[PDB]
């Protein structure tokens, strides 16, 4: 049915994913959010990066390059990015 | 332009530079050097030694081999001449450079001295490939040559797709057509979802009906039917699985095969839309012609 | 691929013989480690939680009491 | 409080130490890795293709199900964590002692100063004023994606014999039969 | 402020010097005392 | 420099000149509220949402739609399927391989050795040759 091509999107999406959460809570940082309005800020640019992700590069059809978007996208590698502002948030206020 | 490096990696692990006439390869060898030389960005060490032995096969089919010399003597430095493509390169610059046999005895114990695993295994089945392929040039040409891949093939390695694809080649040139099938199902079943297996495993059986009788021909042209749909539901722009579906229900012609024909008629139109080049003449010819 | 299409097209007679039990136990496993190792002291409803919540009740309001 | 320009040296080289001891510990991994007679692979090869035929090569032999069982059984019949973890920990406690070097932006729980805070003997600081090791605690965590950005990567025959005789009409696949129905069922 | 900053950055980019401007280690006290309140009159 | 690096490189400019001058601010908020014994927000933070959205479209214009040459014919003729990814479905990644003349089976399919040494053989007798 399906081929080992999903790896490279896959990847593709990783790498995006992990470029927008070391610049978001950087940003943050530097002004100097403070504890909850940290946390909204940074789901909603999140939420919105991936939703601008889904209309330009995939081109407003999830499926077809991905098997279960709406899991892959939004809820895979989640906690794997809230983490990696977090630190990046630290870093930021610290300075 | 890193797009020459896409056709370049294509070829390679394709391996398609063995099916190309003398002007294309020709073609291939000017303009491998320009990039290889140029384009050196982006590009890894190990493609980098690839895209070398590539030029060294080249060169060897090529008139002139005296860079062949000098282009084994570049990639010498790596790993010496224990690597199974070090050696199958250099048994075939002794085979070429002066057309003098030797080599196969200086490769024969060699396999003899490889039976300890000293390497892997895919090393001597690639050095029993290369020395049955001296052997059917030493003794010109014989059926015995596949005799000789199958006292290699049936007790050594039977999971090696390649051998059996030549079993099946030799006995459909001019041997039965029966025991090709069972050939073409075992590639089918070390390889699953291989889509060119199965437009050759409906090809044979279309040419075993056409010298059948009646009710073995309804047969095997059910059973082409059977085996081609599967080439469809891999591929959708595959040539030849269209061609041969809609070929066989042509000769059919029924009702549901009607149906069958406008479905394969359309994709065909489909696959000779001007997208696809130079497989549009092989299926407009056949479209057209009846 | 001209050549099989030529040779397939035309005639040839030539031979030669010669399920919510899963969400059940990961909501288990998922409660394992609430109640184990993060409930030991690291969760509020603690009274020694809120307290850098709480306020000081601002006793004079009206007096300034200097002194010595 | 009022921090003095402590940020430098002790943020900076305890970022760049994590980053280059995960680019060794790859390295490393990468070096160590974490038969001899052709009769021991060709049979552990005959095994696999046993294997392969019972669950890739068993779905589109339709026809050929029948032919193969007789020639089938004629011819077969934690360190890495523990290491740089606990000497990072160590170089930390070490070197980085005593000190307050940032506030976190999110308020903790008290067990948190309990924890986070071994560096001073104070009782009512706060609880998101942070020794150094506050920031290997964090570190740890989120260089995920700094490391993915950077570029990183990551007796025998009696048995199958058994299995042989099990294959024989567990299932024989409706393949080659149904494919019509699903070609006409797409592409449409 | 792109001028200004700039221009600071300019005027500083010389005076190797460049790694010991980089360290930030390399002092008067006096300033440092001051930062930190520690200079102060009495009053008697 | 297309466009992908130079808008790294303006965002990262941009971000640090945003970052070095909120130094400054928040550095003389407490500096100068310590000179009087404890007593440019808007374009900084202007600035800064816009290095932020030049990075972002600096990491979403990193992406170049696939174009390819044909391994065949000798023409430019660029393959192009006006997509961004690759497809999962075997149907049209087995169909943006047969556009191009290749065959992803390849060795199975050709056998190289065998007529490798036959095509070497007979190479020599050619006109090219
Ligand atoms: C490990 C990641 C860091 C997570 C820390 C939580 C950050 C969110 C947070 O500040 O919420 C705090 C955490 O107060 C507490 O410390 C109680 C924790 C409540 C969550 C418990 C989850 C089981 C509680 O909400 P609050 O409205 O009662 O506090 C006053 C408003 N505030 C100043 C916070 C804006």
């Amino acid at each position: 049915n399906a081929t080992a091509n999903v790896v490279d999107n896959k990847k593709r999406l990783l790498f995006v994913q992990d470029s927008s959460a070391l610049v978001l809570g950087l940003v943050a940082g530097f002004l100097q959010i403070e504890s909850v309005h940290g946390f909204i800020w940074f789901l909603i640019l999140y939420n919105l990066i991936n939703v601008i992700y889904i209309v330009w590069i995939c081109q407003l059809q999830p499926g077809k390059f991905y098997q279960s978007p709406l899991h892959d996208i939004f809820f895979e590698s989640f906690f794997r990015e809230i983490t990696g502002f977090v630190m990046a948030w630290t870093f930021g206020y610290a300075l | 332009k890193d797009l020459v490096r896409e056709k370049l990696l294509t070829i390679m692990n394709t391996k398609a530079y063995t099916q190309f006439n003398p002007e294309q390869l020709l073609q291939l060898e000017n303009e491998m050097k320009i990039y290889m030389k140029s384009g050196d960005s982006a590009l890894t060490e190990g493609n980098y030694f690839f895209l070398m032995e590539m030029l060294f096969y080249v060169l060897v089919y090529r008139n002139q081999d005296v860079d062949a010399q000098v282009v084994y003597n570049t990639l010498r430095d790596r790993l010496g001449e224990n690597s199974y493509k070090m050696v199958i390169m250099k048994a075939t610059l002794l085979q070429i450079n002066g057309n003098d046999k030797g080599a196969i005895e200086y490769l024969e114990n060699l396999l003899n001295d490889d039976l300890e695993y000293e390497t892997d295994f895919v090393t001597y089945v690639s050095i029993a490939k290369k020395l049955i392929a001296i052997k059917t040039t030493s003794k010109n040409l014989s059926q015995e040559s596949v005799l000789k891949e199958v006292v290699a093939l049936t007790d050594k390695f039977p999971l090696d797709a390649e051998l059996w694809w030549y079993a099946s080649e030799i006995y459909f040139e001019m041997g039965q057509f029966e025991k090709a099938c069972y050939c073409l199902e075992q590639v089918l079943c070390i390889t699953p979802f291989n889509y060119a297996c199965f437009g050759r495993l409906s090809e044979t059986l279309y040419y075993e009906a056409l010298r059948s009788k009646k009710q073995t021909k309804t047969e095997l042209l059910e059973k082409a039917l059977k085996n081609a749909l599967r080439s469809v539901e891999l591929s959708e722009l595959y040539l030849k699985g269209w061609a041969l579906v809609n070929i066989i229900s042509r000769e059919l012609g029924r009702n549901k095969q009607n149906d069958l024909i406008k479905l394969s008629a359309s994709k065909l139109k489909e696959i000779s839309a001007k997208s696809n080049n130079k497989d549009k003449i092989t299926a407009e010819l056949i479209l057209n012609k009846i | 691929e001209w050549a099989k299409h030529l040779l397939d097209t035309k005639y040839i007679e030539k031979y030669n013989i010669q399920m919510f039990m899963y969400i059940v136990f990961q909501g288990v496993l998922m409660y394992i480690g609430y109640r184990k190792l993060n409930s030991m002291g690291l969760i509020p409803n603690a009274k020694g939680d809120w307290l850098p919540w709480e306020r000081i009740a601002h006793y004079n309001n009206g007096l300034q009491w200097f002194s010595d | 409080l009022l921090d003095d320009q402590l940020k430098y040296w002790v943020l900076l080289p305890i970022s760049i130490v994590m980053v280059l001891t995960g680019v060794l510990k790859q390295y490393i991994m990468t070096l160590i890795t974490g038969a001899q007679p052709r009769v021991k692979l060709t049979e552990w090869q005959y095994l696999q293709w046993a294997q392969l035929l019972i669950g890739n090569g068993g779905n589109l032999s339709s026809d050929a199900f029948a032919a193969k069982k007789e020639f089938l059984v004629k011819d077969l019949t934690n360190m890495a964590s523990f290491i740089p973890q606990t000497i990072i920990m160590w170089w930390v406690n070490h070197f980085f002692a005593g000190f307050i070097l940032m506030q976190l932006p999110f308020p903790l729980t008290a067990k948190f100063k309990e924890m986070l805070q071994t560096g001073i003997i104070c009782q009512d600081l706060d609880v998101r004023w942070v020794s150094s090791i506050s920031w290997y605690f964090i570190s740890v965590l989120g260089l995920n994606p700094v490391y993915n950005l950077i570029g990183l990567n990551d007796q025998v025959d009696k048995a199958m014999h058994a299995m042989a005789n099990d294959l024989t009409i567990i299932q024989h696949e409706t393949c080659l039969d149904n494919v019509e129905q699903r070609v006409l069922k797409q592409y449409m | 402020r792109l001028t200004t900053n700039w221009n600071r950055l300019i005027n500083l980019l010389k005076e190797p010097g460049r790694v010991f401007t980089k360290l930030l280690a390399l002092k008067d006290t006096t300033v440092s005392d001051l930062k930190f309140g520690f200079a102060k009159i009495l009053i008697v | 420099s297309f466009v992908s690096k130079l808008l790294y490189t303006v965002s990262a400019l941009v971000l640090f000149h945003s970052g070095f001058s909120s130094y400054e601010f928040h550095h003389l908020l407490k500096l100068n509220s310590l000179n009087n014994a404890q007593g440019l927000p808007k374009d900084i933070m202007y600035e800064t949402y816009a290095g932020l959205i030049l990075f972002v479209l600096a990491v979403f214009t990193s992406f170049e739609k696939l174009q390819y040459l044909p391994i065949e014919s000798n023409d430019g003729k660029i393959i192009s399927q006006g997509n961004y990814l690759k497809e999962i479905a075997l149907n049209k990644a087995t169909n943006v391989d047969n556009l191009i003349g290749s065959n992803p089976n390849g060795e199975i399919i050709f056998t190289p050795s065998f007529v490798d040494v036959h095509m070497k053989r007979k190479i020599c007798r050619e006109w090219a040759s």
